[PDB]
């Protein structure tokens, strides 16, 4: 009972462990897309002001 | 000059991350991330404790959903204010 | 009593090695919740600086 | 006039002192090309995380 439980554990784990690496993988990507889309713009925009 | 002043705050962080603060040499980096994921170690335990292997009663752990999260998020406060990600790495 | 002893001894050992590979499982997830942590404060910094 | 040419000049320092702090933190984050230890490491995002 303990093994086939452990079983479901591990598809509970596997669920989020298998996103992880995913969304680690495009973590540096939407960060700079804000980055050089939105912040860096206006970091910009003050000195012209 | 509050801006100024948020200058002043904003220019400690990557300065911080330049010294490599050592407490034993290993880093405060690597001790504060195995003490992080020690903590993380316990929740994920608490998730993956089996209800049916419990001999008493199941324990909805909310107390450690929220308090062992919020020492967690005061080791990670500290992890990443003193440290360079790039070490982190 | 042997049959069930020697399975039984099996049995410990089955259960020590899948409960520590549970807990690689583990510290790796709670790796990955630190770095993506990491990187959700990073975010909030940069939107907040904005 | 005279009064009001030098309190401009005032000013005009004080904006370049603004335009100067906003040179100060741009290399913060500007700073996406973090693929060596070299370069300040600033930025998570800025890494690559292979």
């Amino acid at each position: 009972q303990l093994v086939e439980e452990t079983q479901e554990q591990v598809r509970l784990l596997i669920k989020g462990n298998s996103a992880s690496k995913t969304r680690l993988c495009r973590s540096p990507g939407e960060v700079l897309a804000l980055v050089q889309r939105k912040v860096v713009p206006t970091f910009e925009a003050v000195a012209p002001q | 000059q509050r801006l100024q002043n948020q200058l002043r705050r904003l220019q400690d962080m990557e300065r911080k991350a330049k010294v490599d603060v050592t407490f034993g040499l290993e880093p405060v980096v690597l001790r504060d991330v195995r003490t992080a994921c020690t903590l993380r170690a316990q929740f994920l335990q608490n998730l993956l404790l089996p209800q049916a292997k419990r001999g008493s009663l199941p324990t909805p752990h909310d107390d450690h959903f929220g308090t062992s999260y919020q020492q967690w998020l005061s080791s990670v406060e500290t992890l990443l204010t003193n440290h360079p990600p790039g070490h982190v790495l | 009593k042997g049959d069930f002893d020697l399975q039984i001894a099996k049995q410990d050992y089955y259960t020590a090695r899948q409960e520590l590979v549970l807990n690689q499982l583990i510290k790796q997830k709670a790796s990955f919740e630190l770095l993506q942590l990491s990187y959700e404060i990073e975010l909030r910094k940069h939107r907040d600086i904005y | 006039q005279g009064i009001l040419n030098a309190m401009i000049t005032k000013i005009s320092n004080e904006l370049q002192a603004l335009t100067d702090e906003v040179t100060q933190l741009m290399m913060f984050f500007r700073h996406s090309n973090l693929g060596q230890g070299t370069n300040p490491l600033v930025f998570l995002s800025q890494f690559s995380l292979e």
